[PDB]
RNA sequence: CACGGACCAAGGAGUCUAACGUCUAUGCGAGUGUUUGGGUGUAAAACCCAUACGCGUAAUGAAAGUGAACGUAGGUUGGGGCCUCGCAAGAGGUGCACAAUCGACCGAUCCUGAUGUCUUCGGAUGGAUUUGAGUAAGAGCAUAGCUGUUGGGACCCGAAAG
RNA sequence: GUCGAAUUUGGGUAUAGGGGCGAAAGACUAAUCGAACCAUCUAGUAGCUGGUUCCUGCCGAAGUUUCCCUCAGGAUAGCAGAAGCUCGUAUCAGUUUUAUGAGGUAAAGCGAAUGAUUAGAGGUUCCGGGGUCGAAAUGACCUUGACCUAUUCUCAAACUUUAAAUAUGUAAGAAGUCCUUGUUACUUAAUUGAACGUGGACAUUUGAAUGAAGAGCUUUUAGUGGGCCAUUUUUGGUAAGCAGAACUGGCGAUGCGGGAUGAACCGAACGUAGAGUUAAGGUGCCGGAAUACACGCUCAUCAGACACCACAAAAGGUGUUAG
RNA sequence: GUGAUUUCUGCCCAGUGCUCUGAAUGUCAAAGUGAAGAAAUUCAACCAAGCGCGGGUAAACGGCGGGAGUUAUGACU
RNA sequence: GAAGACAUUGUCAGGUGGGGAGUUUGGCUGGGGCGGCACAUCUGUUAAACGAUAACGCAGAUGUCCUAAGGGGGGCUCAUGGAGAACAGAAAUCUCCAGUAGAACAAAAGGGUAAAAGCCCCCUUGAUUUUGAUUUUCAGUGUGAAUACAAACCAUGAAAGUGUGGCCUAUCGAUCCUUUAGUCCCUCGGAAUUUGAGGCUAGAGGUGCCAGAAAAGUUACCACAGGGAUAACUGGCUUGUG
RNA sequence: GGUUGCGGCCAUAUCUACCAGAAAGCACCGUUUCCCGUCCGAUCAACUGUAGUUAAGCUGGUAAGAGCCUGACCGAGUAGUGUAGUGGGUGACCAUACGCGAAACUCAGGUGCUGCAAUCU
């Protein structure tokens, strides 16, 4: 698959509010996140006793992966996002969604 | 209420192949010497028999010839015996990924492993490295999982350059091939110099069919367990070998 | 399980009448709707955007808001044990104006004029309409013709 | 199992009432420009009447 | 031909509290509650009392904070009742609560930015089919009672188990 | 059955519960052993069986929606009381009518449109899932469809000019109409339109019928959440008191008169007494009531005699009667 | 594990089990060493037994077909 | 005497580990299981003219595919039949005539479409952003989808207008926790700065038993508190001539 | 009344064959520098009313043609169907009473009306 990365569409530049520079990315690998509250508490709960205690989706009914499609602006970066098609499988790259994907005829 | 023996075989594949293969096998074997009737369903076909000896002989022969798990049950109407049979949901050319436990159990083979022989012991070939692995139907039944790939994401390719390496078993294995998408042949600048097992069966400028890994709609879970750094991007399956004369 | 589609069980109704296929005539667009107008609902298969639910054939509503090439209709719905107010957005081509209000206004004007005329002439008049009563005594004279005789017909030779 | 039996009886046990059709429906569900015009018009009418009467 | 019932006498099963929801009664009232405590005593009673503290007299966000009037605290429609007219019929004047609706104001979110500035801080004004359990001459507190809910063994009797 | 041995037994001693013990049976371990007894937690737990103690008056259910690892169980909605609250004839109606809608269901559509079926006959890359495979691609595969090759007919729930009654919606007004002109940031080329306005004209015949035992509004909580039968129309099953669907009625909760008696059938729904008249049903006796009146039919050597219902085919009879 | 007492007691290391006087650079925890960060830390390498490969094992679990091949062929590949 | 800075000894860590400790084995269902998904869905019929309306009934399909098969505008008219035209073949190549749709409109089916919603063209990203209401399966909750308005921006077209994803009916997801993006948004509370963490509308990572536990057998050694057993009446079937 | 332009109603307005339409009006007509498109001025683009035009379209009549549309004391109270019975028949069903009410075929008539502006010895 492919998605456009840099485009001239609606954004929030605080100066234009027009079809101009746009950016977007893909999901990035989960950090070690030692200070993160989630695994911070999960580690102690697991290490207490009883081995595995927190429920785990052992079966393969769920196999989905993550993508991070965002309304990124190179001017500044903070809490934001962009909505696209449901992300069963998505990535980054493409440069206005080319990937040689044009339907030549 | 006069069946007295029911044999049922099921599989969850949208495109059944082993079903028709076993049907051709039994037709050529003329094993339906006592098959009283055959019922057709969209998800598979079932057999009816009146002789318990004939039914058990048929199920034993089917078990010997194709990996299947069998189970029996009784129905009181008076008494009838029913059989449920499950076959491996892996086809001949479906890419399959395995968890770390099975990987280290089967010779520490790479997760990116194909299949090339559907028989009593399910065979597995790694396109990345020439190596043969085998797995038990009972092992698969104890560890049920969905197949990694299917036949719904096949891509045609053209091979330009073939370079040998010197390691093979029976088919001039481990040959580098310069494979390009057939779709973009008019205007393209990207190609793949990938080493595959179709060395002695592929030439220059031939049409092949294979899988695709780079930006394919791939959404597995245990696939995340394998590092992306060791994930090949292009793997071939077969070729068209269109006849001319 | 019984599927409940948005347009299920409507194959016969979601069709244009015979010998009138193709695009719709332009009269349905020129008419004007305002607040208080009484309208009815009837869909058409040429226009697939903004058409109401299958529940709303032959249903009467009131116009309460108008937008560009779209109107709003308020209807009453019977659910459970109470009457609920429903608001629907209907395109122009699926709305039929009701002549009930038109003829009501016509007769209202007529009776207003007749009341004014009665007041002008100076004597009272009756307003309320009345369903027709049975016949009145009359005399049936037969001079150019005479009564004849009728009798039941036998079934013999015909059975 | 599944049946709509006695539904009419249940509905008509206590009677069914109209939605009361309150006059002056709320400006909810109409054009916001229309709402703004309505508010400005009523404000102007109030000003005019207040100036007129004393 | 489902269950229990030979007879008679005696015993016997919606109970009390912690927390409260609705309704009712009572006292006080923008305040309300004496009893943890002290003094007093006919002595487990009743009598008298301070500072605090609970509840409410303001909502809001994630908080740092802000904080509820352009007008006789608004307009539109009815409204019991009251007043004027007239013996009667009726009309007019005012119209609480109440019911719908349009506002106005305060908070959160998104826009726009003037004298100044310690040069990038300060955020007046004016907007936004948005959002709130809000204000718009406050009503709650305290006790008791019926009913009801949650944990208590919880209407009574009852195991195969640990 | 052996009885001089792997015999029996005394007394003492050892092994005490997830343990012991076992020439092995899941046997024994104080009458309890496929985990002993004892006491504590303990009033263990129950979506489960079993009970749940005074009277009368008033009102009066539901076995149906959504969801839940849910089908013997719970919350939401529905009914019912209570507490009431605001007004008290203003506002409405399980109804008809006037006018105005939509529907495609009965029936005969086939010379106004489409058309099978079960019965199996070939065709030269005018062609197809593939087989096991395959040092190749001038490489073998078995079978339906590839191909109707030259052809007949009917209707049907998946189709046809229209098209019924039952059933369903809206309107039948003063919260109106009309006249002049007031408002805006909406719109319009235009005080032109849209909405809401002040003043003025139209009150009992104010805009069909009839009815209204007062109308509207709020909080609330028990029970409820396994139905059956009857009438019509049916679905699958060969047919059925089988499995399952729509309206209304009834039993569930409901007695009373009648069908001798049947939860469901016909009348009729009930405070306590008197008098009268009747419903259905009956009038030889049991049994209250005309061995009434009148018309004609019937001889059975298993007659016959009240609907749902406790019986019935075709056909034969110089039996009889009327055509 | 069979169960005295005679003759024989065939074959097979695919797999699950068991074992090894073989090489290692695959899997690799703790601690330790290196780099960067001011640090909390991330990564790199080496990293034991076992797992893996190969060898042995069947009175250990277990198994002992069909076809071409010539109509039956203990000729027969 | 033998042995030695080796063992053993205490802690941590990896492996083996039914020898043992606790649990589990969905739901619908003409017994259960098997088979199936009637468990989320969609078209018709079942199904009796508002609507709603059962069955483990049938015909059946879904967990996709598309930067174009979307948006705008322009031009053209399809299947088939007939007539033909060196090589031309029953059909390849070109023209004319008839031709209301017998083709095509991604997928199953059914609606709708003829100077278009089809075939071919040129240009674009409206499959935009910020927050509501309404409608459908409904409790008037959400999930799923659609509606046309308002506030800015853009595309196409000369313009009126059209464009808020696929002509329409199905194509899919809460809490907790994780990963990177707007005003460089807020706090880390003795007072400061930087890493780091936790703070927010909407958006991925999923739960297919689809309003979402984390899950393999046997009991005839069984227990347990309960419900059902069972052939004597079909709507009168039942016996002699396919 | 004839047209022409622009429409509303959508076959009473469609197909096959003839017939007629005096300077008022419809279309051909010839041409390519300019704007424009394809293989070409075939359509489209533009250029002017002369030398010729009514053989077209269009406008109207007729066809003892097809079709369509309005009514029927046509087909019928027919088929159907709501309300009721302790109505009949062993049934499949049939009559009865209070209602409502069809349709294919046949016959009768016709082959458009209307809106604004401008032009016509």
């Amino acid at each position: 698959v492919n998605v456009p990365k840099t485009r001239k569409t609606y954004c929030k530049g605080k100066t234009c509010r027009k079809h101009t520079q746009h950016k977007v990315t893909q999901y990035k690998a989960g950090k070690a996140s030692l200070f993160a509250q989630g695994k911070r508490r999960y580690d102690r709960k697991q290490s207490g006793f009883g081995g595995q205690t927190k429920p785990v989706f052992h079966k393969k009914a769920k196999t989905t992966k993550k993508v991070v499609l965002r309304l990124e602006c190179v001017k500044c970066k903070t809490r934001a996002q962009l909505t696209l098609k449901r992300c069963k499988h998505f990535e980054l790259g493409g440069e206005k969604k080319q990937k040689g994907q044009a339907l030549q005829f | 209420n006069t069946w007295r023996a029911t044999v049922q075989i099921r599989q969850k594949v949208p495109h059944k192949r082993t079903f028709l293969f076993l049907e051709q096998l039994i037709l050529k074997h003329n094993a339906h010497v006592d098959t009283i009737s055959i019922s057709e369903a969209k998800d598979g076909l079932d057999f009816f028999y009146a002789q318990k000896n004939h039914a058990v002989k048929m199920i034993d022969f089917l078990n010997a010839v194709v990996p299947i798990k069998h189970k029996k049950s009784e129905e009181l109407i008076t008494y009838k015996f029913s059989y449920s049979v499950e076959i491996v949901p892996i086809c001949k050319d479906d890419l399959v990924v395995l968890p770390k436990k099975l990987a280290k159990s089967m010779g520490n083979i790479s997760q990116f492993v194909l299949c090339s022989k559907i028989s009593n012991t399910v065979q597995f070939m790694d396109p990345t490295t020439l190596q043969t692995a085998d797995l038990s139907p009972s092992v698969y039944w104890r560890a049920p999982f969905n197949a990694l790939a299917d036949v719904t994401q096949l891509v045609e390719f053209i091979v330009l350059d073939v370079d040998s390496t010197g390691i093979s078993r029976g088919n001039r294995v481990l040959a580098d091939i310069t494979v390009a998408r057939t779709s973009d042949l008019g205007v393209n600048d990207q190609v793949y110099y990938v080493r595959s097992h179709l060395g002695g069966i592929c030439h220059a400028g031939d049409s092949v069919m294979g899988y695709f890994i780079a930006n394919s709609n791939y959404n597995s879970d245990l696939f995340d367990g394998l590092n992306i750094d060791y994930v090949p991007d292009v793997v071939l399956v077969k070729k068209l070998y269109q006849r001319k004369s | 399980g019984k599927s409940h589609g948005y347009r299920s069980r409507t194959r016969y109704m979601f069709q244009r009448d015979f010998r009138k296929h193709g695009a719709v005539h332009l009269s349905t667009y020129l008419k004007v709707y305002k607040v208080g107008d009484i309208v009815d609902i009837k869909a058409n298969g040429s226009i697939q955007k903004g058409m109401p639910h299958k529940f709303y054939q032959g249903k009467t509503g009131v116009v309460y808001n108008v937008t560009k090439s779209s109107v709003g209709v308020i209807i009453n719905k019977m659910v459970g044990n109470r009457y609920l107010e429903k608001r629907l957005n209907l395109r122009v081509e699926h709305i039929k104006h009701s002549k009930c209000r038109q003829e009501f206004l016509e007769r209202v004007k007529a009776n207003a004029a007749k009341r004014a005329e009665a007041k002008a002439q100076g004597v009272a008049v009756q307003l309320k309409r009345q369903p027709a009563q049975p016949r009145e005594s009359r005399i049936v004279s037969t001079e150019g013709n005479v009564p004849q005789t009728l009798a039941p017909v036998p079934y013999e030779t015909f059975i | 199992n599944h049946t709509a039996h006695n539904q009419t009886r249940k509905a008509h046990r206590n009677g069914i009432k109209k939605p009361k059709t309150y006059k002056y429906p709320s400006l909810k569900g109409v054009d916001p420009k229309f709402r703004r015009n309505h508010k400005h018009a009523l404000h102007g009418t109030a000003k005019a009447l207040a100036a007129a009467k004393k």
